[PDB]
C-alpha cells in the first residue's frame, strides 16, 4: 500500500542492534545506552504495529523558522555574534536545500551586510569591524555563491582575498584561522574552498598543504585537528574536502579512511556520531555521511571496479529514517538529538545529510532513494562545498572568467 | 575591578572615567539580517570595545574592558587579539593572566580561543609547569574535551614531558576502557617515544589490548587500536593473532571479530598466500554475513569489499 512503508529502524530484528555492554560500565557504556533508550521510544511512536505511516519532513515549518531568522535573532545569539556570516550560509543553505526561493530584497540586504563584514585586508570576519578570520570567510563566500547573482559575486575583494591567505600561510603547509589565532584542518578546508571557487589559487598557495593534511590521518583511518590527534569526523571533513580540491586525495590512506567513517555509522539509532565511542548527533548526518560521496569521487578516478552505481556506502535509508524522526523540532528547525534545542547550525547540517542521503550521483548514473512521501526531496548540494552544485559552476564559471590577483 | 554581574556593576556610558571617549555603534547597515537584538549591557560594552580597538588605545581601562567583553562573548577572536596585544603593551604579568585564563577555561572549557589564549601565554613565558595538572583537572570533568587532549599534546612534545604519560593513559583507561580519547594518547605517547618497532613493545601492546578486549568485547576502541598498531606491516604477518582470533569466534564473537578476520583475509591475499581460493571464500563467505545479519548497518561497505576482493582475486 502506497500509505505505509516499512522502516529499517522499526524492523524486530533491529531491537538486536541495542548496546552490548559485556556487564562492564563505564560512563561511556552509560551514556549510549540513555541515548538509546530514548530513540527506541521515538522509533516506537511511528509504527502502529504492521501499519507504518510515511515519514514527512515538516518544510513549511522550517521555512517560517529560517525565514525569521534571517532578519532577526534573540539574544541567545549573542553567542554567535563573531559568526554572523555563518547564520546567513546556514540559513540560505537550509532554504536552498528547501527550495524555498530568496526574495531580491532579503538577497540584495545579505550581500549588503556581508560587505559591511568584509576586511579592508581581506577575507569577512564575524560581523562589522571585526577583524577577518577563515571560518566566517567561508561561510561567507559560499553564502554570496547560493545568492549567485553578479552583485553577490562582485562583494568579495578578490586581490586582498589572496593576499589575506597569504598572511596566514605556515611553511609547514598549514594555516592560521586568522592572524594571531589557532591552527587546525578546518582552515586549510576553509582557504580551499574559498580560494578555488572564486579562482585565486597560485601554484605555491597550498604548497606543503597536502602533506600536512595527510599527516592529520592517524591510526583510526579518520583525521585529526593537527597531527597526533583523536579522529575525529568535522576533521576528517575538512581534511579530504580540501584534498579534493587540491586533488590529492591519495596522499591518503583511502582504505583505512573508508573503513572508520563507515563505522562512525550508529547500528542502532541510524545516525553519525563524531568519533569512535562518543554519541549520534544530527549535524554529522554531512561531516561524516558527506564523505562517501567524496571518497566515491575519489576512488572512482582510480578506476575502482568494485564500486557501486547507484549506493553511497553508508546506510541511506537509516540515516533519513534518524533525521527525519528523531532530528526535527516539532516548531520547526532541526537537532542534533531528541532533547535538545534547535538552531540554525543543526538545521543546516540536518538537512544538507538528508539530501546526501537522498542522492547518488557518479558519472551519468543517477539513483534517488527519497524515504516517506514525495515531497521530502530537496535539492542535491555539492559534497565539497556543501551549496548547491548548480551554484558552484556558476560561481567558479563566473570567477574563472577573472584573472589570479596579479598572477 | 567589577564583573557584568557585580551589583555595582555600572554601564560604560555612565562612567566618570570614560566620559572622555565616545563609542562607536556597531554598522549594520539600512536593512540588517541576521540582526542579534543585544541586551543594553552587551551593546553598551561592545560599542565601547569598537571605539578603543579603532582608537588603537594601548590603555588600562582598555585592558579591563576587554575583560567584559570576553564574558560577554569568549567566543568574539577579534577581543583576544586585541587583549593579547594590550598584554604585550603593558607589560602586563603573565603569570596574572596565566590564573585568569585558568578560570575562564574552566568556564568554557569548549571555547577554541581560550585554549590559543593559553598556548600563546604558556609559549611567551616558556613555562610549562603548570599545564599536566590543570588539563588533568579539566579532563577531570570532562575525560574526552578534544581542546584539552589537543594542547595536552603540544605540551608534552614542545617541552618534552613525556615521562609520565603512559601512567596517565593507563590510569584513565581503568577509569573508562571506552574512551577513545585515551587510546589515542596511548598511541601519540607510544608512537613518540619507544616507538612500535620494537618487537618487545609491540607484543607487550597486542598482549594488553588483547586483555582489554576479552574483558570488554564489544568495546570498539580496543579493537581500533589492535588494527591501529599493526595495519601498517600488514595483519597477515601476524599468523597467532587470526588463530586466537579464530579460537574466540565461538565464545566471543561480535562484528568487530568478524570484521577483523575480514582484514587480516584481505591482507593474506594481498601478500600471495597458500590457499588462496579457501582464503578468499572463507573471506566472501564473512562478507554477506556481515552484511546480512552481523553489521547490516554497513551493507553497502561490505558488499563493495566482497567485490573489491573478487576482483583483486
Ligand atoms: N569549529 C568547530 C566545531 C567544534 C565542535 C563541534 C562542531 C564544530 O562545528 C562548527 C562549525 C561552524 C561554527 C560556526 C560558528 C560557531 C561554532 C561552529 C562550529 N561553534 C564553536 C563551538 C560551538 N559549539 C559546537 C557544539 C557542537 C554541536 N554539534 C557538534 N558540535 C561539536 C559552536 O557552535
Ligand atoms: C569549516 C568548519 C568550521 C568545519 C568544522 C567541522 C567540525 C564539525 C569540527 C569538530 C571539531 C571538534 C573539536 C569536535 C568536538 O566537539 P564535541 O566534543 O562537542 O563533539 P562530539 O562529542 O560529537 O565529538
Ligand atoms: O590510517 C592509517 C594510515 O594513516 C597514515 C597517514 O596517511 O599514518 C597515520 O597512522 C599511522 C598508524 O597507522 C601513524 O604512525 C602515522 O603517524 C599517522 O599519520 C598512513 O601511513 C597509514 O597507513
Ligand atoms: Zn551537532
Amino acid at each position: 500500500p502506497v500509505w505505509s512503508e516499512p522502516l529499517y529502524s522499526l524492523r524486530p530484528e533491529h531491537a538486536r542492534e541495542r548496546l552490548q555492554d559485556d556487564s562492564v560500565e563505564t560512563v561511556t557504556s552509560i551514556e549510549q545506552a540513555k541515548v538509546e533508550e530514548k530513540i527506541q521510544e521515538v522509533f516506537s511512536s511511528y509504527k502502529f504495529n504492521h501499519l507504518v505511516p510515511r515519514l514527512v519532513l515538516q518544510r513549511e515549518k522550517h521555512f517560517h523558522y529560517l525565514k525569521r531568522g534571517l532578519r532577526q535573532l534573540t539574544d541567545a545569539y549573542e553567542c554567535l555574534d563573531a559568526s554572523r556570516p555563518w547564520l546567513c550560509y546556514w540559513i540560505l543553505h537550509s532554504l536552498e536545500l528547501l527550495d524555498e526561493p530568496i526574495p531580491q530584497i532579503v538577497a540584495t540586504d545579505v550581500c549588503q551586510f556581508l560587505e559591511l563584514c568584509q576586511s579592508p585586508e581581506g577575507g569577512f570576519g564575524g560581523g562589522p569591524g571585526q577583524y577577518p578570520h577563515l571560518a566566517p570567510t567561508y561561510a561567507a563566500v559560499n553564502a554570496l555563491c547560493i545568492i549567485g547573482t553578479e552583485e553577490a559575486y562582485d562583494i568579495i575583494n578578490r586581490e586582498k582575498l589572496l593576499q589575506y591567505l597569504y598572511s596566514l600561510k605556515q611553511p609547514d603547509g598549514s594555516f592560521l584561522m586568522h592572524v594571531g589565532g589557532e591552527v587546525d584542518v578546518r582552515s586549510a578546508y576553509c582557504a580551499a574552498s574559498v580560494a578555488s571557487l572564486t579562482n585565486i589559487i597560485t601554484p605555491d598557495l597550498f604548497e606543503g598543504t597536502a602533506e600536512w593534511i595527510a599527516r592529520c590521518q592517524n591510526w583510526e583511518g579518520g583525521i585529526g585537528g593537527v597531527p597526533g590527534m583523536e579522529a575525529h569526523g568535522g576533521y576528517t571533513f575538512c581534511g579530504l574536502a580540501a584534498l579534493v580540491i587540491l586533488k590529492r586525495e591519495r596522499s591518503l590512506n583511502l582504505k583505512s579512511l573508508l573503513q572508520w567513517v563507515t563505522s562512525r555509522q550508529m547500528r542502532f539509532e541510524g545516525g553519525f556520531q563524531g568519533r569512535c565511542n562518543k554519541l549520534v548527533d544530527g549535524c554529522y548526518s554531512f561531516w561524516q555521511a558527506g564523505l562517501l560521496p567524496l571518497l566515491h569521487r575519489a576512488l572512482h578516478a582510480q578506476g575502482d571496479p568494485a564500486l557501486s552505481m547507484s549506493h553511497w556506502m553508508f546506510h541511506q535509508q537509516a540515516l533519513q529514517e534518524y533525521i527525519l524522526m528523531c532530528c526535527q523540532c516539532p516548531a520547526g528547525g532541526l537537532l542534533d538529538k531528541p532533547g535538545k534545542s534547535r538552531d540554525f547550525y543543526h538545521t543546516c547540517y540536518c538537512l544538507s545529510g538528508l539530501s546526501i542521503a537522498q542522492h547518488f550521483g557518479s558519472g551519468a548514473m543517477l539513483h534517488d532513494v527519497v524515504l516517506g512521501v514525495p515531497e521530502n526531496a530537496l535539492q542535491p548540494t555539492h559534497p565539497v562545498y556543501n551549496i548547491g552544485p548548480d551554484k558552484v559552476i556558476q560561481a567558479t564559471t563566473y570567477f574563472l572568467q577573472k584573472p589570479v590577483p596579479g598572477f | 575591578f567589577v564583573s557584568l554581574d557585580s551589583p555595582s556593576y555600572v554601564l560604560y556610558r555612565d562612567r566618570a572615567e570614560w566620559a572622555d571617549i565616545d563609542p562607536v555603534p556597531q554598522n549594520d547597515g539600512p536593512n540588517p539580517v541576521v540582526q542579534i537584538i543585544y541586551s543594553d549591557k552587551f551593546r553598551d560594552v561592545y560599542d565601547y570595545f569598537r571605539a578603543v580597538l579603532q582608537r588603537d588605545e594601548r590603555s588600562e581601562r582598555a585592558f579591563k574592558l576587554t575583560r567584559d567583553a570576553i564574558e560577554l562573548n569568549a567566543a568574539n577572536y577579534t577581543v583576544w587579539h586585541f587583549r593579547r596585544v594590550l598584554l604585550k603593551s603593558l607589560q602586563k604579568d603573565l603569570h596574572e593572566e596565566m590564573n585568569y585564563i585558568t578560570a575562564i577555561i574552566e568556564e568554557q572549557p569548549k571555547n577554541y580561543q581560550v585554549w590559543h589564549h593559553r598556548r600563546v601565554l604558556v609559549e611567551w613565558l616558556r613555562d610549562p609547569s603548570q599545564e599536566l595538572e590543570f588539563i588533568a583537572d579539566i579532563l577531570n570533568q570532562d575525560a574526552k574535551n578534544y581542546h584539552a587532549w589537543q594542547h595536552r599534546q603540544w605540551v608534552i612534545q614542545e617541552f618534552k614531558l613525556w615521562d609520565n604519560e603512559l601512567q596517565y593513559v593507563d590510569q584513565l583507561l581503568k577509569e573508562d576502557v571506552r574512551n577513545n580519547s585515551v587510546w589515542n594518547q596511548r598511541y601519540f605517547v607510544i608512537s613518540n617515544t619507544t616507538g612500535y618497532n620494537d618487537r618487545a613493545v609491540l607484543e607487550r601492546e597486542v598482549q594488553y589490548t588483547l586483555e582489554m578486549i576479552k574483558l570488554v568485547p564489544h568495546n570498539e576502541s580496543a579493537w581500533n587500536y589492535l588494527k591501529g598498531i599493526l595495519q601498517d606491516r600488514g595483519l597477515s604477518k601476524y599468523p597467532n593473532l587470526l588463530n586466537q582470533l579464530l579460537d574466540l569466534q565461538p565464545s566471543h564473537s561480535s562484528p568487530y571479530l568478524i570484521a577483523f578476520l575480514v582484514d587480516i583475509y584481505e591482507d593474506m591475499l594481498e601478500n600471495q598466500c597458500d590457499n588462496k581460493e579457501d582464503i578468499l571464500n572463507k573471506a566472501l563467505e564473512l562478507c554477506e554475513i556481515l552484511a546480512k545479519e552481523k553489521d547490516t548497518i554497513r551493507k553497502e561497505y561490505w558488499r563493495y569489499i566482497g567485490r573489491s576482493l573478487q576482483s583483486k582475486h
